[PDB]
């Protein structure tokens, strides 16, 4: 098919700025009409630039596009914590209706306050119980940056077996947002003293325990 | 301007993905674009107002899309799917000319006034009396392509599996677990396929406070997850209902959810 290459992920800091590369040849970037795009997972796909130069309507003043031969570039000046997000570069190549994206970068912010995770755990309902199974949710939110580790317990002793957690996803006010689950019999729920969710974020970390026979 | 895509959040292999994208706000040129769970934004095709169809050169041969102006609508057709083919589909609006130019300081011929018209020069005097500075050109194709408006998108997933509809259990905190002056609420949406689920509170008139997380994958292949809700203890006489909506049944949940009362 064909390609236009962009590096993998790039860093600015707060306030500063960042530019990010598409290069292709003279048969698609050389149109001299590149476009690109921001994607914020969990949300559709957003209009930055066409035309090399042109901004989007409702496209802020700090997003800019230029052109030097093959190669194009994003300048996003002013860096804020939403502007995390994925970056594709397009350009149609002989043909109007023949576009073609580029491999895509994404950009992190640096410089932003550390944030703690907040933790919720959450028993099993009575309803799922009578059907002899057992889920402990973990939630885990406002944290950032946007990695943390997941470990439960149960009587205080690690468990190993039937845990699942998710990746982190950024929330709207881009901390971000993860979950754990442990699947359990209702007989495992009972039996035990307590299960606890233990997150650690950035060498702190945050333990929520629940109690079977005061649960009620 | 708003694209509204509708079709099957799941397909069997081998069988045709069959797309529909509604326009409302106008009657332009509407594509197709896609992107794959861990991939680029990949384009499909498109249908402009004269109604003539463009197609990505390597899936054209699998593709197929067609517009009916009276309705509003435009069609899309993926034909012998693969999992390769589970993505969120995006119906668009899209800008398509092409303007013939000269690549550099290169003019057209036409533009000089003498030798009529051909194709492109660097300079009208040097390529009119020949001299050895002259340098010409044929006529080059400038091919100009954006996306204007994005649908919000329509998860697809290729999968043989049947479909799960959802156990919806209610999430309250044990008795003697913080009091904290806010409660927190919830809802699990347990053990379902394929993606995604639709999850609102009060019948969408609760979005304050709502914290609706990404699903978890379980390695039965069921995906689970979790909508919560946070309540100040100035709270009282609300209730907290959610709603669980999942498209590939057809089915919709409806869970009060109560603290306990200890």
């Amino acid at each position: 098919q064909a390609v236009l290459n962009q590096p993998s992920s790039v860093s600015g800091s707060l306030g500063q700025r960042v530019s990010i590369t598409c290069s292709g040849s003279s048969s698609n970037v050389g149109n001299g009409y590149v476009s690109w795009y921001q994607l914020i997972p969990g949300s559709a796909p957003r209009t930055l630039i066409y035309g090399d130069t042109s901004r989007a309507s409702g496209v802020p003043d700090r997003f800019s596009g230029s052109r030097s031969g093959n190669t194009a570039t994003l300048t996003i000046s002013s860096l804020q914590a939403e502007d995390e997000a994925d970056y594709f570069c397009a350009s149609a190549e002989d043909s109007s209706s023949n576009a073609v994206f580029g491999s895509g970068t994404t950009l992190t912010v640096l410089g932003q306050p550390k944030s703690p995770p907040s933790v919720t755990l959450f028993p099993p309902s009575t309803e799922e119980l009578n059907g002899n199974k057992a889920t402990l949710v973990c939630l885990i939110s406002d944290f950032y940056p946007g990695s943390v580790t997941v470990v439960w317990k149960a009587d205080g002793s690690t468990i190993t077996r039937n845990v699942e957690t998710t990746r982190a996803s950024k929330q709207s006010n881009s901390k971000y947002a993860a979950s754990s689950y442990l699947s359990l019999t209702s007989s495992d729920w009972k039996s035990k003293g307590s299960y606890s969710c233990e997150v650690t974020h950035e060498g702190s970390t945050v333990t929520k325990t629940v109690k079977p026979s005061e649960c009620s | 301007v708003q694209l509204r895509e509708s079709g099957p959040s799941l397909v069997q292999p081998s069988q045709t993905l069959s797309l529909t994208c509604t326009a409302s706000g106008f009657s332009k040129a509407v594509g197709w674009v896609r992107q794959a769970p861990g991939k680029a934004l990949e384009w499909l095709g498109s249908i402009d107002t004269g109604g003539s169809t463009g197609y990505n050169p390597g899936l054209k041969s699998r593709l197929s899309i067609t517009k009916d102006n009276s309705k509003s609508q435009v069609s899309l057709s993926v034909s012998s799917v693969t999992t390769e083919d589970s993505a969120t589909y995006y119906c668009t609006t899209v800008h398509q000319e092409t303007r013939k130019t000269c690549s550099d300081g290169y003019i057209a011929v036409d533009s000089c006034g003498r030798g009529q018209s051909d194709g492109c020069v660097n300079d009208c005097n040097s390529c009119y009396y020949g001299w050895r500075n002259c340098r010409r050109q044929p006529a080059i194709h400038s091919y100009e392509f954006h996306v204007d408006a994005w649908g919000r998108g329509l998860l697809v997933t290729v999968s043989s599996a049947s479909t799960t509809a959802p156990k919806v259990y209610p999430l309250s905190s044990c008795c003697g677990d913080k009091s904290s002056s806010t409660v927190t609420l919830g809802c699990l949406v347990s053990s379902y396929m394929p993606e995604p689920v639709t999850v609102t509170w009060n019948s969408g008139a609760l979005k304050s406070g709502v914290h609706t997380f990404p699903a978890v994958l379980q390695s039965s292949g069921l995906y689970s997850l979790s909508s919560m809700v946070t309540v100040p203890g100035s709270t009282s006489g609300q209730t907290f209902t959610c709603n669980v909506a999942h498209p590939a049944s057809s089915t919709k949940v409806d869970k009060a959810v109560e603290p306990k009362s200890c």
